[PDB]
RNA sequence: UGUCCCAACGUUGGGCCCGGUGAACUGUACAUUCCAGUGCGGAGUCUGGAGACACCCAGGGGGAAGCGAAGACCCUAUGGA
RNA sequence: AGGGAAACGUGAUUCAACCUGGGGCCCAUGAAAAGACGAGCAUAGUGUCCGUACCGAGAACCGACACAGGUGUCCAUGGCGGCGAAAGCCAAGGCCUGUCGGGAGCAACCAACGUUAGGGAAUUCGGCAAGUUAGUCCCGUACCUUCGGAAGAAGGGAUGCC
RNA sequence: GUCGGGUGAGAACCCCGACGGCCUAAUGGAUAAGGGUUCCUCAGCACUGCUGAUCAGCUGAGGGUUAGCCGGUCCUAAGUC
RNA sequence: GUGGAAGUCUGUUAGAGUUGGUGUCCUACAAUACCCUCUCGUGAUCUAUGUGUAGGGGUGAAAGGCCCAUCGAGUCCGGCA
RNA sequence: UAUGCCAGCUGGUGGAUUGCUCGGCUCAGGCGCUGAUGAAGGACGUGCCAAGCUGCGAUAAGCCAUGGGGAGCC
């Protein structure tokens, strides 16, 4: 059984989105689905996603990038791993 | 420091549509002669390459009175138009 | 120093081609530290980056042409390239003709100065071709 | 063109292989990617 | 216009491609058929004996 | 009307000299040749004479029966199409 | 709302796009299917999956090459010009990479090309090559003809500017 | 192209300014096929580049492509299985 | 006068083609290229993509033309030393 | 004595030769079927750093049991 999220993605863009746009990156499982990401997501970390887009990578992987509700802070979600 | 009138005749010698380029050459040989001065180490102020190129690059003034200075431990010279 | 890369966004951030955006020569080495955008526009205001002004041809040597035209000169014999039919199409000639002579015998109808019946024997002769124009036709009704 | 999902993993890969051999195994086998890949000079499958 | 140079020019069409079953770039996707292995045309393994040396 | 009589002058790019880059064709050997002869009768190399101090630059190509292609002609093969 | 340093216009002509009609042609007749309309409105929820960079060519494609070749589409309404989507010149935009330079009044010779007195095809298999003519308007136009044509026949005159 | 200047151990050809030019159905803008990371950044010049090179489509290392409404996906065409 | 037909004319519009120079090139920019001249350009027109016809078989307004630089019988491997 | 000829000397270039063998070649004996309980083959993954090979399969150079083995191993 394969997992959905594989790892953060962090690069200059992330944390970009992660301090401006409330918003958190992933390397998930090309075979994910944008709302397999958001279930995931929100049981991983207690948090309440608000949308996904999605992009298949020219590394052969699917990144994520997940939008939190205002109710969550995306900066010290991705502080606490 | 000193005003000279540098013929530039000898331009005549290079294809025309070449003329303005062989000028600023010419330029560059009379004041380092007349100035006893090594060529590298004359200076030609833009002003006297727009003089040499105002007509585009085939057609040179036949003259140019030039406004040159020579100094420095080196020696070098410095020009421009007049 | 190398600002190409300044040079694309200059020309991004002032709206211009690459070509008319003017680096002061003396601060080459501030502009070369301008890795953002927010640094090349703080450069801008501060004027060491600039966009030259585009051009626009003149016409007035255009418009002195175009009066004497439209006053009749400079269209001898010797100023013509185009064929004549080229110079005037002749049906669109005719249509405005026809047209303006047909206006005219409907005024004149609605008018009263042309019964019916009148006004049909010059529409159709209008229609032949008889009349070289509205005066022409004007003078054909006066009898 | 237009790549496929597949076409697209495949494509990965290749540029993946396109890495040099790592500094170490130079030390620890003490002294070449032999499929070293241009994108111009070569060409893939497909 | 010469057979040569001037018309390999106009080649810019996909033929063969890589095959889902053998993995060679093989399979023409035009016809759906790979020329290596024989997938889509047949069932079993593309073979022939003169793909070798008579005795052997 | 420079095709010609009958050729001239000029223009641009090469050519020539300098920095840098830097191949190929071809090579049995020897080789400064020329006039005659001889020879499988079409010789830089054999014979007799003549001429000939070495090396280098530029040139137009007389010769090397020049280089390139196991003659597309012709014939022959108990050959092919 | 946005955008602009600022002003943040008003009318007109000619009018690509797009809309809608009329006419003509065929021994030629110019797809199909899914779908949509027919068949109202509020609020809410859902809208997953794949592609998305860049080149697109005198260096990113094919041609062994960073090859003067080959390679589809749309920008066909930028200004002068003129019949014009022609030439020539110029904007917007792009470029100095159809990527080795330096030097000799720079010889011979070669590639492209300009000008040649008098003669004027004598040259050559042959006017090959080069040249002559040229746009537009007016006059005028033969043999022959399948009556369409031949015809821009030929020949003659005019041409700017104010 | 030229004159100044910038960077650099090093500059005819990497960058700035000026002056001088070239392209107008293209030498400009958007793209199809095809290529496949060639895109962007930083650091480099042994390799590649018709000379040089501090530059680059080159080398090293990172980064970059986000869609209910743009394509695909749906329909059927010649025709194929 | 209107009308606007045409395997109609002119036309480097796009586009297609190629008479002559027996020009340039001929270890090329190029295993068919370059320049000028020249021909077609509303149609038996040109063009993109898709699709079909396969080797004694196709395709051919017929040149033994064309069927991937290969054709009076493709290419590959095998028969085969 | 320049350009240069012949032979050698020192140093290159080159990789012959001699020596060496983790690979071949051939013979002999043994053995001999796999697959819908999805084979053989391929693709793509999988390592702290990992491009190639080998292994392995999201439990990814490996997991468990029994026996052997042994103070080393990755
Ligand atoms: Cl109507
Ligand atoms: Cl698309
Ligand atoms: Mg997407
Ligand atoms: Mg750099
Ligand atoms: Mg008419
Ligand atoms: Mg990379
Ligand atoms: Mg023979
Ligand atoms: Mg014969
Ligand atoms: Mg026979
Ligand atoms: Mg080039
Ligand atoms: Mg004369
Ligand atoms: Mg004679
Ligand atoms: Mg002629
Ligand atoms: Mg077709
Ligand atoms: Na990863
Ligand atoms: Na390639
Ligand atoms: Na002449
Ligand atoms: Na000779
Ligand atoms: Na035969
Ligand atoms: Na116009
Ligand atoms: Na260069
Ligand atoms: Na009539
Ligand atoms: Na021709
Ligand atoms: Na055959
Ligand atoms: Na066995
Ligand atoms: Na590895
Ligand atoms: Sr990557
Ligand atoms: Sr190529
Ligand atoms: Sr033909
Ligand atoms: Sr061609
Ligand atoms: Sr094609
Ligand atoms: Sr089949
Ligand atoms: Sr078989
Ligand atoms: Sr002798
Ligand atoms: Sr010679
Ligand atoms: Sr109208
Ligand atoms: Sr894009
Ligand atoms: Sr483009
Ligand atoms: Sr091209
Ligand atoms: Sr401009
Ligand atoms: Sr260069
Ligand atoms: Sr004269
Ligand atoms: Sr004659
Ligand atoms: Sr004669
Ligand atoms: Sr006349
Ligand atoms: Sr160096
Ligand atoms: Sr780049
Ligand atoms: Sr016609
Ligand atoms: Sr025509
Ligand atoms: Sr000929
Ligand atoms: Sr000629
Ligand atoms: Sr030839
Ligand atoms: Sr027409
Ligand atoms: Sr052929
Ligand atoms: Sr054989």
């Amino acid at each position: 059984s394969w997992d959905v999220i594989k790892h953060p993605h962090v690069t200059e863009k992330a944390m970009n989105d992660m301090d401006f746009q409330n918003k958190l990156q992933f390397a998930v499982d090309d075979r994910a689905s944008k709302g397999e990401v958001a279930d995931a997501v929100e049981e991983q970390y207690d948090v309440t996603v608000e949308q996904v887009n999605t992009q298949n990578t020219m590394d052969g992987e699917k990144k994520a990038v997940v939008r939190l509700s205002e109710d969550d802070d995306a900066q010290e979600v991705a502080s606490r791993i | 420091e000193r005003v000279v009138t540098i013929p530039l005749r000898d331009a005549r010698a290079e294809p025309n549509h070449k003329r303005a380029d062989k000028a600023m050459i010419l330029i560059r040989e009379h004041l380092a002669k007349h100035f006893s001065v090594d060529e590298d180490a004359v200076r030609l102020d833009p002003s006297i390459n727009e003089a040499a190129w105002a007509r585009g690059r085939a057609n040179t003034p036949s003259k140019i009175r030039v406004r040159a200075a020579r100094f420095e431990e080196e020696g070098e010279a410095i020009v421009e138009a007049e | 120093t190398d600002l190409s890369a300044q040079k694309r966004l200059a020309a991004d951030v002032l709206d211009v081609g690459k070509n008319r955006v003017w680096f002061n020569p003396e601060r080459q080495g501030d502009i070369a530290d301008a890795i953002t955008r927010e640094d090349v526009r703080e450069l801008v205001d501060e004027g060491a980056i600039q966009a030259k002004d585009k051009k626009g041809n003149s016409r007035g040597r255009a418009r002195e042409r175009q009066k004497k035209r439209a006053y009749g000169h400079q269209k001898g014999a010797g100023s013509r390239k185009g064929k004549a039919g080229a110079r005037q199409n002749s049906k669109e000639d005719w249509e405005s003709r026809i047209r303006a002579q047909r206006t005219k015998l409907r005024e004149l109808r609605d008018e009263g100065t042309l019964s019916s019946s009148q006004y049909r024997d010059l529409y159709d002769k209008a229609g032949g071709g008889e009349f070289d124009s509205v005066a022409d036709l004007e003078r054909y009704i006066d009898a | 063109g237009k790549k496929s999902k597949a076409t697209k993993k495949r494509l990965a890969k290749l540029d993946n292989q396109n890495s040099r051999v790592p500094a170490w195994v130079m030390l620890k086998t003490d002294r070449r990617n032999h499929k070293r890949r241009h994108w111009r000079r070569n060409d893939t499958d497909e | 216009t010469g057979a040569g140079t001037p018309s390999q020019g106009k080649k810019n069409t996909t033929t063969h491609t890589k095959c889902r079953r053998c993995g060679e770039k093989s399979y023409h996707t035009k016809k759906k058929v790979c020329s290596s292995c024989g997938f889509g045309k047949s069932a079993k393994r593309r073979d022939y004996e003169w793909q070798s040396k008579a005795g052997e």
